[PDB]
């Protein structure tokens, strides 16, 4: 596997096969979507072109290598290489495992704080805090991961979620992970 | 299966009763390539008998030498005993010492 | 383009019959199915040629037919939990047509094998009304919605602001979250995020409201428990 | 001396396959291809021609991906024709030099001429099915290989055949004496003259007063040379057998009954 970066930076994946190959394309796959091809180089080709993506091919150390420069959310995604052995209709193509790759809104101005909200019709919220925070799973508590905007926008932000049922707390239901120091409580 | 296999015996050496030598068989002109060939003393098989690489000829037509070093006496029997699907028994030719 | 695939999601139940829809109108002779873990490693399972042709891949117990160009439908004789998975259907182009060498992908197959359909719950969702403290901490306001013990996790969550569905400061989770991640069958739970302005929220006329399509069980399912049916359906929270 | 490189690949079904191969050069073989072997095995101490040990190397790896990749491709025309198996093919490719060299690649399937490659690409021969006229369409569209099988023909061979013919320039003109001996076949009495042991090929045998004689195949030994049979068949006295051959320098082997 998994990479993590700020929308922004480049990304950059690695792939390695060990037969002979005809060439070798590159895939994304979304979740409840199909994969979609993204670029093809053939074995006598080292580097191609295409938007804001490249792929480099080293036959000699049988590998391969997805460029990506200015991330972008929409760039979140699994890739996937995949690699054809045949100059015909008779080949196959061989995919490998598939990396999950997720593109972070880059926050200039972080605030990290806690806030609780009752039910309407309970909850503890952790948000405004940089990319770079990872939140980690609870013990029966139950805390979500930050979570991963949509491109189709304005608001931008960073949050993960910690609820109970029972009355026994906000400022303490992160402190499973590493949050900011100055993370604010209300 | 088409081509049925021709088959000749013949001794490397001239035939000296008590003197060692090579009986070789000769299977060609035969299709497909799978073939059972046997060199036979007196009925009974011989054992570690070699051969050379399968090959054919331009006609695709295959053909193969089955030898082995063997000491020809009066009474002993050698004969080639070929088996392929073009064939409803296997076919056995003598080995003429005096052909 | 392109190629359709039906339906996007299924939970069934041990050991029933199961036939996967694939079809393509590009004039493809070529085409494909893979069975996939999510984010894993897929394996070409069926391939063919072209009208007629039904090839076995290197990877269970499945079928598959090519009567026709369009269709290559993809057929599940019994389902064992083992059975859970994506399932992808995929073609290439023609030989003269366009290069060969890419596979067209359609959206793929949900498919979830259950012990038991008494297991098969929908969501149920809570909207929870933005903090006070953060509306004059950071003069904004969030709304969470929990969609919570749920299965399978076939779901689909989105909000709607005065009858329009709202994109824009909306932060979903990527994955379900199991309940117990001891139990084999867990339930689910999936969290999402809608920001607005602290002024937006306070407007008492606004309605809010967070939408979850949940996948289960059909009218063709057999069901004698003393509960709703666990069918498909939209279950909905919201506020104002 | 054209060298001929032979393959022989049986499927009895879909899951048992075997490929093995040689080389000829003129008459000699200088190379063994075991299917239980990743290496063409070298028969003579210049089997290897002129080309470097790296050369050697380059090609050695051609064989190993072509060995798999034929069979995998046969396996897959099986289904997509569709042929029954059992499948025999048998290729028969190679060249020889001349003072414009001349190169060939013909594959046969069930033991008949199916395609050759002409030019740059392949090419139905006239006795072909028509399911073979299709395969040719999926062959052509592998550009690399077709470019691969005529730098193979038109280049790589030619070169190392001229090796071969210089590295091994003293065993292919290498003599060996035949010994010859007579004896008194099955009764139509007739005269039989064993000729065995000579290198090279061509020979000359006769039983002489020249006369109505009927010479047998030339037949090979174990060792690479050759073994023919002469018969006479005469009524029950001066009647001799002669040999030519070129170990023979000029002094014919002459054999009275
Ligand atoms: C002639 C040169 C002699 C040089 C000195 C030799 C000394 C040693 C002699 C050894 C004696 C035994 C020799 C064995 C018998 C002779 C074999 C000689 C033929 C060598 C052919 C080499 C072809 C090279 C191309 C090849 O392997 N293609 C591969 C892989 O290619 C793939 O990978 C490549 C990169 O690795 C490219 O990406 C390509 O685009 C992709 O498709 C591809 O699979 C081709 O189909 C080659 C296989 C079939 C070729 C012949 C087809 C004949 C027709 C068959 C019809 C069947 C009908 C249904 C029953
Ligand atoms: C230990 C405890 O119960 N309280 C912590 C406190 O140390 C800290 O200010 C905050 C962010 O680190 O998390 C909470
Ligand atoms: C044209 C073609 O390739 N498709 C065949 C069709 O001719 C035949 O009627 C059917 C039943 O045998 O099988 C399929
Ligand atoms: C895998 C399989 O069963 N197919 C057959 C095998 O049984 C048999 O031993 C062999 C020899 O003809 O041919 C192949
Ligand atoms: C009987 C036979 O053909 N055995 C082997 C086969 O198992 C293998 O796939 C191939 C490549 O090593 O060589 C051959
Ligand atoms: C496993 C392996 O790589 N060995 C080779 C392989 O090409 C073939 O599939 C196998 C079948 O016997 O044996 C041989
Ligand atoms: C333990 C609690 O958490 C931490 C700090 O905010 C304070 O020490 C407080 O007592």
């Amino acid at each position: 596997q998994a990479l993590s970066i700020q929308e922004g930076e480049n990304a950059t994946m690695n792939c390695s096969y060990k037969t002979s190959i005809n060439n070798l394309q590159w895939y994304r796959q979304n979740s409840g979507r199909g994969l979609v091809h993204l670029i093809l180089i053939r074995s006598n080709e080292r580097e191609k072109h295409s938007g804001r993506l490249r792929v480099t091919l080293d036959t000699s150390k049988k590998s391969s290598s997805l460029l990506i420069t200015a991330s972008r959310a929409a760039d979140t995604a699994s890739y996937f290489c995949a690699t054809y052995d045949r100059g015909s209709t008779l080949g196959r193509l061989y995919f490998g495992r598939g990396t999950q790759l997720t593109v972070w809104p880059d926050i200039q101005n972080p605030d990290p704080a806690v806030y609780q909200l009752r039910d309407s019709k309970s909850v503890c919220l952790f948000t405004d805090f940089d990319s770079q925070t990872n939140v980690s799973q609870s013990k029966d508590v139950y805390i979500t991961d930050k979570c991963v905007l949509d491109m189709r926008m304005d608001f931008k932000s960073n949050s993960a979620v910690a609820w109970s049922n029972k009355s026994d707390a906000c400022a303490n239901a992160f402190n499973n992970s590493i949050i900011p120091e100055d993370t604010f409580f209300p | 299966i088409q081509r049925t296999p021709k088959i000749q015996v013949y001794s490397r050496h001239p035939a000296e009763n008590g003197k060692s030598n090579f009986l070789n068989c000769y299977v060609s002109g035969f299709h497909p390539s799978d073939i059972e060939v046997d060199l036979l003393k007196n009925g009974e098989r011989i054992e570690k008998v070699e051969h050379s690489d399968l090959s054919f000829s331009k006609d695709w037509s295959f053909y193969l030498l089955y030898y082995t070093e063997f000491t020809p006496t009066e009474k002993d029997e050698y004969a080639c005993r070929v088996n392929h699907v073009t064939l409803s028994q296997p076919k056995i030719v003598k080995w003429d010492r005096d052909m | 383009a392109d190629i359709y695939q039906t339906p996007r999601y299924l939970v069934i139940g041990t050991g029933k019959k199961i036939t996967l829809e694939c079809s393509q109108t590009m004039g493809h002779d070529k085409m494909y199915w893979y069975q996939q873990d999510p984010g894993m490693e897929l394996h070409l399972i069926h391939y063919s040629y072209g009208v007629n042709s039904t090839e076995k891949g290197d990877l269970s117990e499945s079928t598959v037919s090519r009567i026709r160009t369009e269709h290559f439908p993809l057929t599940l004789e019994s389902a064992r939990p083992s059975h859970t998975s994506q399932y992808l259907c995929a073609s290439s182009e023609n030989s003269g047509t366009g290069r060969i060498y890419e596979q067209y992908f359609g959206p793929g197959t949900r498919l979830t094998v259950t012990e038991d359909l008494k297991n098969v719950f929908p969501p149920e969702v809570a909207v929870f009304e933005p903090s006070e403290a953060e509306i004059s901490h950071t003069q904004k306001a969030t709304l969470v919605c929990l969609a919570t013990g749920f299965y399978p996790d076939h779901v689909e969550l989105s909000w709607w602001v005065n009858g329009k569905e709202v994109h824009s400061g909306v932060c979903t989770d990527p994955q379900p979250l199991k309940e117990q991640p001891a139990l084999n069958d867990s339930r689910y739970a999936l969290s999402s995020r809608l920001r607005v302005s602290a002024t937006f929220w306070q407007n008492p006329r606004n309605h809010f409201r967070c939408q979850v399509q949940f996948y289960g069980l059909s009218e063709n399912d057999e069901w004698t428990q003393d509960r709703a049916k666990p069918v498909t359906q939209i279950v909905s929270a919201e506020a104002w | 001396f054209p060298l001929r490189c032979l393959q022989i690949s049986s499927f009895a079904n879909s899951s048992w396959t075997r490929t093995d191969g040689l080389a000829w050069l003129g008459e000699l073989q200088t190379h063994s291809w075991s299917n239980d072997s990743d290496t063409v095995r070298s028969l003579k101490p210049w089997s290897q021609g002129t080309f470097s040990d790296q050369q050697w190397e380059t090609l050695q790896h051609i064989f190993r991906v072509y060995r798999s990749s034929f069979t995998r491709d046969v396996k897959e025309f099986a289904k997509m024709l569709r042929l029954s198996y059992p499948l025999e093919l048998q290729v028969s490719a190679g060249c020889e030099v001349h003072p414009a060299s001349n190169n060939f690649f013909h594959v046969a399937f069930q033991g008949k001429d199916i395609l050759s490659f002409q030019g740059t690409s392949w090419e139905p021969t006239q006795e072909a099915p028509l399911w073979v006229n299709l395969a040719i369409q999926v062959l052509n569209q592998d550009k690399w290989t077709r470019e691969t099988v005529q730098w193979l023909l038109n280049g790589t061979c030619p070169q190392f055949v001229s090796g071969l013919l210089e590295s091994g320039k003293s065993e292919l003109k290498k003599q060996v004496k035949p010994k010859a001996w007579l004896s008194r076949g099955p009764s139509p009495l007739l005269l039989v003259c064993h000729v065995s042991g000579f290198y090279p090929k061509p020979v000359w045998v006769k039983w002489m007063r020249q006369q109505g004689t009927q010479p047998g195949d030339i037949l090979p030994n174990a060792d690479e040379t050759w073994y023919l049979r002469a018969t006479l068949d005469v009524v029950a006295a001066g009647l001799s057998c002669r040999v030519k051959h070129s170990s023979l320098e000029g002094q014919d082997i002459v054999l009275y009954w």
